[PDB]
């Protein structure tokens, strides 16, 4: 009924408030509609940067550790393909 | 009775044999140096091949062959660097003059033999009274250009150069060694400059002393710039580049010496632009910019483009500590200009990366209207190795050449910036430097 | 052409330098367009 | 030609074809061509991959220009070989090997809170003997404190692990006090000079030992290859090498338009030129235009 | 070699050390007369200190002219030295052809004689395969690539086990 979805956002560092509003505007595009987003902040320093949004239904891994791992896998698949 | 191709033919038949001992190779190299053989490269190749193959080296043949290699201008790193084995095995058997010549040749060639330079520096500082000042100047030049930052030998040599009067060639060699070591002592360099009053035996001595004064951010001697003005034609174009570069870095205003040096080096680029290294053409652009003396227009545009190339090449192959320092100084510059949140800091740091007019990349370049500020982070590699730790002459060189492109250059050294405990104090330091250089920002 | 210059004769013959240059020229723009087209997928937990 | 990043990596090089490319670029600039603006873009991951491949393009011809000191007496040919590899790494944009592998240790375990994750993520760069000894030390310290040792550096468990690790490092031959005091620095420059001389004694011994180990491996491989070669009759050797040469030419001639295959066939032609130039005059050697 | 060199007539050699070539210099104030004699050839010139200082202004960069590469030539030279060692042990072989006569044929057991002739053919095979020196270059091409793959390290071309072990001591025994 009410357009509220609960999520857990995990970052490497404690959030700045401009970082908070930019992350909120980034994470409002993963929800279905103009839903209000009630996030909970956590800290994981194994994440190097970015964020991991943990919904109950789904996961969005926009961390930089997942990015460099996808980078290394893509580079390895190209240099073994060539 | 007097035939130089015939004696070269006999030397070539001597070094083409099946078994040539080290005495014969040493004598062939010494004769090739005394005959001043530069056009016959294959004869020097045969001599260096037989020098590499020779296995019975005593003190005299090793010393004479290393003298001949160092004096003839013959560089082949494999043979000379494998000649360090005879040097280490004969180092107790060497006299002070022979140890001097051997360490000078193996250091000027660039041999990375830490055991050789450590044992030689231990020999020299162990008995410093047995060595006369030309010998400790050659050993200091050897351990300096062999990659050893031996400050015990530099202190002992500075004590001797303050106590004993030296020749101008000895002082120029010692200044060149201290300029590679990055030691801007005022006790030693003042003695080595007061020795530069009896004239110069060679123009390469005055050129090396001028380059060494410009590197250590001293001011030019009038005798050195006068000896460079008198005999500028005795230099190679790369030596003329380093002479004019050290004169411009030292702050000399003698337009006649710069005119002579540029008239030496500028037809060499017109004959072959690709003859000199790009670092030498960048040094020529620095000298032409700071001195203000002109060049030919094609030569001036070419050395401007080559300065852009050399700055870009020094930025691409930059050390990682210098990259971290540039990132830290850029973050402090972003915080000093009104960024208290991490995305604002990252966006400002990425916005500071701008393209120079000569095609190179400036890391921290802020513009306001028509005013430009270039924050220049200086790593510890470009600082003076002595305990005051000032930036070297190349830092002021880059500052003056960027100022000629209309950039107010704020110099941020590594020690002063990394002395601060937090980012707010670092932003205060960077903002104080920018306000000291350009108060409009 | 029976005599060659020293700068032509100094180079080693069978090095993998042009293989590395070819792999770099095929790898760098492709990984650039991967970098500009990067979007992390939405992983469903279950 | 070059993509203008290649020429910037080849400015400080001493390799032959890179120097001819740099010289032709400088002649083109003296002709009056404008220098292309260097790119002020690319992400850190994209920039580091380009740097890796450009440094490989500098290292690969320069490795082939270095004579291996095979079957030599004395430490000076091995020191020449190590010095040439050092200067080649400096020409390709690397720092000192000590600093460059310390970068790898700091990069691979930048986010590691325990010592076991450090020993498992830097496993490729540390010897298996030293890694196993440090793992036994870590298991002993985790047994005595009944807790995982953390990588903070101020806990007492890490201090006990660091004491026993300094013990095993001294036992394996590494003067860990000298290595620590060199990277830590000193207040006066004289004590720093003493520590630096002891460190560079260790460091020269270390890279001489690694280069001598590489030379011994190449020597043993060449002796093994020659023994299995000399076990054969002559005709089998001739047909095997002719078949391998024909297959390599067929692999190079399958690719047309590739730069590497064009350079491969040009180098085959230059080897044939070398053989013809030696055949014209065997006592003088190859004809060098001078 | 560096840009400025400071060696010349100052501490120069005055005499040759071998009898194959004779050197006599006469060093006056800033100048010298050199006489070099080898065989029937003699040369007597006059060299200043400034000329010897000008001599190292232009560098002679001596460089190897190799068939394939300096690395390949070093590997092939080591293969040639090992083939020389096997050639020595094959040259210490006994002369079996001194026992090819019919008296040695008919005094001998027939199976021992066939063993002897097979041993002679085995020597001819070994000597023909050790003198196949033109194969050695191809053997060098079997050593070059893998070694080169060890030199294309992502850390450094000159990194080894001991340097990385000492750097790991510095990394671990320091905090974080």
């Amino acid at each position: 009924h009410k357009k509220e979805v609960y999520c857990t956002v995990i970052t490497a560092e404690p959030l700045d408030k401009l970082e908070r509003v930019e992350l909120t505007k980034k994470a409002e595009k993963f929800v279905d509609a103009g839903f209000k987003l009630v996030m909970q902040e956590k800290i994981d320093k194994k994440l190097l940067g970015g964020f991991v949004i943990e919904f109950s239904d789904r996961r969005v891994d926009m961390s930089t550790a997942k990015k460099v791992e996808e980078f290394n896998n893509f580079v390895n698949k190209l240099v073994l393909s060539i | 009775e007097n035939d130089v191709p015939a004696i070269l033919k006999e030397i070539d038949s001597l070094v083409s044999r099946e078994a040539v001992s080290a005495k014969e190779v040493s004598d062939a190299a010494v004769a090739l140096t005394y005959l001043q053989v530069k056009a016959n490269r294959r004869l020097w190749g045969k001599v260096l091949e037989k020098a590499g193959a020779a296995q019975d080296y005593d003190a005299a043949s090793l010393t004479n062959l290393l003298w001949a290699i160092n004096t003839g201008g013959v560089e082949h790193f494999k043979t000379v660097a494998e000649l360090a084995g005879p040097a280490v095995s004969l180092l107790p058997s060497l006299s002070p003059v022979q140890l001097s010549i051997v360490v000078e040749a193996l250091g000027g060639a660039g041999v990375k033999n830490y055991e050789l330079y450590n044992k030689a520096s231990a020999v020299v500082v162990s008995k410093i009274g047995e060595f006369k000042p030309a010998e400790i100047a050659r050993v200091l030049y050897g351990v300096a250009f062999g990659g050893v930052n031996d400050v015990a030998l530099a202190k002992a040599a500075g004590k001797v150069f303050a106590s004993t009067e030296v020749d101008s060639r000895t002082a120029a060699q010692a200044l060149y060694a201290l300029a590679k070591l990055g030691r801007a002592d005022k006790a030693t360099v003042d003695a080595l400059l007061k020795s530069f009053k009896k004239g110069t035996e060679s123009a390469s001595d005055a050129a090396a002393a001028s380059f060494a004064l410009g590197s250590l951010s001293f001011k030019a001697e009038k005798a050195i710039v006068d000896a460079l003005k008198a005999s500028a034609g005795d230099l190679a174009p790369a030596q003329a580049v380093e002479a004019a570069y050290g004169l411009a870095l030292s702050g000399a205003t003698d337009a006649e010496a710069f005119k002579a040096l540029f008239g030496v080096v500028a037809p060499a680029i017109e004959k072959a632009p690709d003859a000199l290294e790009v670092s030498s053409l960048a040094q020529l652009h620095v000298a032409s910019t700071i001195s203000g003396a002109k060049l030919p227009a094609a030569v001036g545009s070419f050395v401007a483009k080559a300065f852009g190339l050399a700055a870009d090449a020094a930025r691409l192959k930059r050390s990682s500590a210098e990259s971290a320092l540039v990132a830290d100084v850029a973050a402090a510059t972003a915080v000093a200009f009104g960024a208290q949140y991490r995305p604002e800091v990252a966006s400002a740091v990425a916005s500071y990366v701008k393209t120079a007019p000569d095609g190179s990349v400036l890391d921290i370049a802020i513009t306001k209207g028509d005013a430009k500020v270039l924050v220049q982070a200086v790593p510890s590699s470009l600082l003076t190795s002595t305990t005051p730790a000032k930036p070297l002459g190349h830092v002021a060189a880059y500052s003056k050449v960027r100022e000629a492109q209309g950039y107010a250059v704020a110099v941020v050294p590594a020690n002063e910036f990394e002395a601060l405990p937090d980012q707010k104090a670092k932003a205060q330091y960077v903002l104080a430097a920018i306000k000291k250089v350009a108060p409009s920002f | 052409a029976d005599a060659k210059a020293l700068d032509e004769l100094r180079k080693p013959k069978f090095s993998s330098k042009y293989l590395i240059q070819h792999v770099s020229q095929k790898l760098i723009p492709a990984v650039k367009e991967w970098e500009k087209s990067y979007q992390p997928p939405v992983i469903h937990l279950g | 030609a070059v993509s203008k990043k290649e020429v910037l990596y080849f400015l400080s090089s001493k390799d032959a074809e890179s120097s001819t490319a740099v010289k032709s670029y400088l002649k083109s600039l003296y002709a009056g061509a404008q220098v292309e603006a260097t790119e002020t873009d690319a992400s850190e991951l994209i920039a580091q991959l380009e740097k890796k491949y450009l440094s490989a393009q500098v290292v690969e011809p320069g490795v082939h220009n270095i004579a291996l000191p095979l079957g030599e007496s004395g430490s000076a040919p091995v020191k020449r070989y190590a010095a040439e590899l050092f200067n080649l790494g400096a020409q390709a944009g690397f720092e000192c090997p000590f600093i460059e592998v310390s970068k790898k240790f700091g990069q691979e375990t930048a986010t590691s809170e325990t010592v076991k994750d450090v020993l498992n993520k830097t496993k490729s760069y540390v010897s298996a003997d030293y890694n196993a000894a440090l793992n036994e030390v870590l298991s002993s310290v985790e047994a005595e404190i009944n807790g995982p040792v953390l990588f903070d550096g101020k806990t007492e468990g890490f201090k006990k692990f660091a004491a026993k690790a300094k013990a095993v490092a001294v036992s394996r031959g590494l003067p860990a006090d000298t290595i620590l005091a060199y990277c830590a620095g000193s207040a006066n420059e004289d004590a720093a000079d003493k520590v630096s001389k002891e460190f560079f004694t260790w460091f020269e011994s270390a890279y001489t030992a690694d280069a001598a180990a590489e030379v011994k491996a190449i020597e043993a491989e060449a002796a093994s290859i020659l023994d299995r070669h000399l076990a054969k009759p002559v005709a089998q050797i001739r047909k095997e090498q002719a078949s391998a040469y024909a297959s390599l030419l067929k692999r190079a001639e399958t690719a047309k338009g590739a730069k590497w295959a064009e350079k491969y066939l040009e180098d085959v032609k230059a080897v044939q030129w070398f053989d013809a130039s030696v055949a014209e005059a065997p006592a003088s050697g190859p004809k060098v235009a001078a | 070699l560096t840009t400025f060199t400071f060696s010349g007539l100052q501490d120069a050699p005055v005499a040759a050390l071998s009898g194959s070539i004779k050197l006599n210099v006469a060093a006056k104030a800033g100048k010298a007369e050199v006489t070099v004699a080898a065989g029937a050839a003699k040369a007597a010139t006059q060299v200043s200190a400034a000329a010897l200082r000008k001599l190292s202004g232009s560098k002679i960069s001596l460089a190897e002219v190799a068939r394939i590469s300096v690395l390949h030539s070093s590997i092939q030279n080591y293969l040639l030295s090992l083939s020389n060692e096997r050639y020595q042990l094959l040259s210490q072989w006994p002369d079996f052809t001194t026992m090819y006569g019919k008296d040695f044929y008919y005094r001998a057991h027939p199976e021992d004689l066939k063993k002897f002739y097979d041993a002679a053919d085995e020597y001819y095979k070994l000597y023909e395969t050790v003198t196949e020196f033109d194969s050695l270059s191809a053997l060098a091409s079997q050593v070059v690539p893998n070694y080169a793959a060890r030199r294309r390290s992502t850390v450094h071309p000159a990194i080894g086990s001991t340097v990385a072990d000492g750097a790991f001591t510095n990394f671990l025994l320091s905090k974080q």
